[PDB]
């Protein structure tokens, strides 16, 4: 047959603090979890890798009752326990498979599980590939498999996305080591749900749990056998010997009215997911400013999250309906104190404030004018300068909105020298009145 | 073996030869706005509901830069040097007598270059640092002449600083009927100042390999 | 004394050194030239194609220590770039945004073996292929081979002998 | 061999490139704002032209 186990074969790429990148397996990773760091190009990939590692640690702690300690590699009696059930982490097996299901008759290309790599219909620019001729190696397939429970888009027919529907912002606390990283985000619950990757589909009740929530399977998936060859994959590009070229994917809807609060999610007012409203075109009620870091810094800092826990890390995936738009991440130094709610709510309205800035015309015409488009060209540079002092801005420990208003002064003069180029006297007064534009905080 | 694939690149390995850079003006941008009104052919004389709109336009003196790789073009044609020379001449004509099609049915800015300089050198360079000071117009000059003068000063400084090392540079300054010479004296700032596009294409072609 | 370090001047009207956060449509410069960016410029200087460079030329070139000094830190400007599909077959138009660094200057120092540095400096005086700054629509405004090499010391010392 | 072509071209009041809003495309150089015609706009005009088709 074909043998490929998660623990036995190297499929996790890390970098040690001595500067040596490497690819290692699961057993070596948690053996030396205090001496390396996960290194993935796409931030969502390393986020889902950390989430799966945390879920596995939660299950093993639930079945060993050992709490991990900081600066340790890992708690003892975890590697032998994972070696006890090594047959459960099976891929390309016979009857037991990991994160897979029954062989549905529908056949799809292996590139559907990867968002950045285009699939059938749409376009194929920025990634020159074709279906069924370009495949995935023995690690990128598991990369795509681990991305299922948290980054599943709505899609076309088959609207049902997953346990979070539209993927929201994912916020979590950072560290400098993998064993250290797990300590900050170690929050055991009252009940550790039920396993959802133990080879059981496990139809549960309305109330679900952590081990059944972090390992959701919104789509039935079955990977075909490897094909001999020499070409590299379309995701990481390393030449190999075997590749996977097709899969069996068919959509499945979650039961309606499920109760599940994501530990790393952000919700607006009624459980609706707070996504990233970043697009490419500037239209009415939106001026493109990039780096929507200010948007989720209210809801996450309002429900048992008003601590420091080191530094914060935001992972934001933006998409409309089925089409994916962007993925980015932001680090924030968050070793400050508490903040007043009003100023923080004003901070989490910068998109509307900047749109109101841009929509104001030059001399006053109203109707439906686009305002001054030359202001919209200088906004993404001034917002990148403000984001340098993003830790001080949130908690008002040395920064403020009125402090950030002075960044636009250096560039609005250069805009005004172009908008009112006359050397007369009324032009000077017009420039002086135009220079004074500042964003207005509204709720 | 088409010219449109070898020179420009793939339709939509096959590495091309062109290096069309962004065209950047030589002075302060002066955006202007227009308050148009969508008038109604039927008089009506009722229900006004003002149709005031806004459309932005500008006028500028652009400095445009192009590069052509001769070895890459020859490898793309695999040896047809006459075809390579013909494609270079065709691009020299086209890039001089072609304008973008954006909003030309309402503004009709069908203008022509006021001076083209063709150079041959080992290292690449762009004379964008010449217009680090925006061009200010004076009484006995216009914008075009001052831009050409700043280009002449930068070329003079470069040939005073970056020259010799067993590598002389060659210029082929052109201007319509020689109305805009590139500087005065200083060995005319380049080689022959000629006043016809066909003569410029012929001069470059006969310099490259003595082509037709 | 045999040369030790090599100096590269990167300055143009527009330039862009892309980063890993550019995944779908929005393409962003990071803040400064990267090691992978300058080691495509050096590879295109000595005429090494995309193939045959990974197995031989890249491992020797990646064994270097480089540092970038920043003057005129640059103003990020965004560009609305549309790619016309058609003019699969459809009349659709793809939209994207691309970021550029306007009015920037970077000094790169690469330190390593002497004869490798000498070969690199000999290649840069007459590059085999066209040399740009990140994207092909961005040519340099000052010559890349503008500063001479030398038997200097560690990168902080090598980033001080340029005015 | 590397042929380089430099051109100086003054244009009538027009709008040859646009953002997503409608203004002419601009850039920053030397401490002021400068009108800019993009690189991919110029390459599209040179290509697919009647001069380049004849
Ligand atoms: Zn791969």
């Amino acid at each position: 047959h074909v043998m490929y186990n998660l623990l036995c074969d190297n499929w996790v790429n890390v970098v040690y603090l001595s500067g040596k990148p490497d690819r290692i397996s699961l057993v070596q990773t948690l053996k030396d979890a205090h001496c390396l760091q996960l290194a993935y190009s796409n931030p969502m990939d390393r986020f889902t890798v950390f989430r799966f590692l945390l879920a596995l640690g939660y299950w093993c702690f639930a079945n060993t009752n050992v709490e991990p300690e900081p600066d340790k590699p890992l708690p003892v009696s975890w590697i032998p326990w994972l070696e006890e059930n090594k047959e459960y982490f099976e891929l390309f097996g016979d009857g037991k498979r990991f994160f897979q299901a029954d062989p549905s008759s529908r056949i799809r290309a292996i590139t559907d599980l990867i968002h950045e790599i285009p699939t059938a219909h749409n376009l194929c620019h920025f990634k020159h590939v074709t279906d069924y001729i370009d495949g995935l190696c023995e690690a990128c397939c598991i990369k795509g498999l681990l991305r299922l429970p948290v980054f599943t888009t709505v899609g076309g027919r088959g609207i049902g996305a997953g346990i979070n529907n539209t993927p929201p912002f994912y916020l979590l606390w950072h560290a400098n080591d993998l064993a250290g990283m797990l300590a900050q985000n170690w929050q055991p619950w009252d009940n550790m749900g039920i396993p959802a990757w133990l080879g059981s589909f496990q139809k549960e009740s309305r109330e679900v749990g952590l081990l059944a929530g972090m390992t959701w399977l919104p789509r039935k998936v079955y990977l075909h056998d490897p094909v001999p060859g020499q070409a590299a994959c379309c995701s990481c590009g390393l030449p190999s010997e075997a590749l996977v070229y097709s899969c069996s994917i068919e959509v499945e809807p979650v039961p309606k009215g499920l109760e599940w609060k994501d530990p790393h999610g952000v919700y607006t007012d009624q459980g609706k997911s707070l996504q990233s409203k970043i697009k490419l075109m500037s239209n009415d009620r939106y001026t493109f400013a990039d780096r929507d870091w200010y948007s989720p810094l209210f809801s996450y800092l309002h429900a048992e999250g008003n601590s420091r826990q080191g530094k914060l890390w935001l992972v934001g995936f933006a998409s409309d309906k089925a089409k994916s738009i962007d993925i980015w991440d932001k680090i924030i130094e968050l070793e400050g104190t508490d903040t007043n709610d009003e100023l923080l709510a004003q901070l989490a309205n910068r998109a509307t404030a900047l749109n109101a800035m841009r929509k104001k015309p030059l001399r006053g015409d109203f109707k439906k004018s686009v305002g001054t488009p030359q202001i919209a060209d200088i906004i993404p540079h001034a917002e990148n300068r403000i984001a340098i002092n993003a830790g001080k801005m949130t908690e008002n420990r040395g920064y403020s909105w009125q402090d950030a208003d002075t960044e636009y002064g250096e560039l609005l003069t250069k805009v005004a020298y172009s908008l009112e180029p006359a050397q007369t006297v009324d032009a000077r007064l017009k420039r002086g009145n135009f220079i004074s534009r500042k964003p207005w905080p509204i709720i | 073996l088409a010219p449109d694939i070898a020179l420009c690149g793939r339709m939509l390995t096959v590495e091309a030869a062109l290096q069309v850079a962004h065209a950047i003006s030589t002075h302060i941008a002066r955006p202007e706005i227009d308050y148009f009104v969508a008038a109604d052919d039927v008089p009506g004389e009722d229900a006004g509901a003002g149709h005031i709109g806004e459309s932005m336009f500008a006028s500028a003196c652009f400095y445009k830069y192009f590069s052509i790789d001769w070895e890459q073009l020859v490898k793309n044609l695999k040896g047809d040097t006459n075809l390579a020379a013909h494609t270079v001449g065709a691009f020299l004509l086209a890039a001089a007598k072609t304008n973008p099609s954006g909003k030309q049915n309402s503004f009709a800015a069908h203008n022509y270059p006021d001076g083209i300089l063709v150079e041959f050198k080992n290292s690449p360079i762009s004379y964008a640092n010449a217009f680090v000071r925006p061009v200010s117009v004076v009484k006995e000059s216009d914008l075009v002449e001052q831009s050409i003068g700043q280009l002449s000063n930068y070329v003079n400084d470069i040939r005073l600083g970056y020259y010799d090392e067993q590598s002389p540079v060659i210029g082929f300054w052109f201007s319509p009927n020689n109305r805009y010479p590139l500087g005065y004296k200083h060995s005319k700032l380049a080689s022959r100042n000629i006043g016809n596009l066909n003569e410029l294409v012929g001069a470059v072609l006969d310099y490259i390999g003595g082509f037709k | 004394a045999p040369p030790n370090t090599l100096f590269l001047r990167l300055e143009g009207a527009l330039q862009s050194w892309g980063s890993n956060e550019a995944k779908f449509a929005l393409r962003r410069t990071a803040d400064a030239p990267t090691k992978s960016g300058v080691l495509g410029l050096l590879c295109a200087a000595m005429g090494i194609g995309r193939a045959e460079a990974a197995d031989s030329w890249l491992p020797k070139l990646a064994n270097l220590r480089m540092g970038v000094r920043i003057d005129r830190p640059g103003i990020r400007w965004w560009d609305f770039h549309t790619v016309g599909a058609g003019q699969k077959t459809r009349a659709e138009t793809l939209l994207s945004r691309r970021e550029y660094l306007a009015d920037a200057s970077f000094l790169v120092a690469l330190q390593g073996e002497p004869e490798l540095v000498a070969k690199l400096s000999a290649a840069l005086a007459k590059p085999v292929w066209a040399i740009y700054l990140g994207r092909k629509s961005c040519p340099p405004s000052r010559p890349v081979c503008e500063h001479p090499p030398g038997f200097y010391n560690t990168l902080e010392e090598a980033l001080s002998a340029v005015p | 061999m590397l042929i380089e072509i430099h051109m100086i071209q003054n244009h009538s009041p027009a709008n040859l490139n646009r953002d997503d809003l409608g203004a002419p495309k601009t850039c920053y150089f030397g401490g002021v704002l400068r009108s800019r015609i993009s690189s991919q706009c110029i390459k599209r005009s040179i290509r697919t032209s009647n001069d380049f088709k004849a």
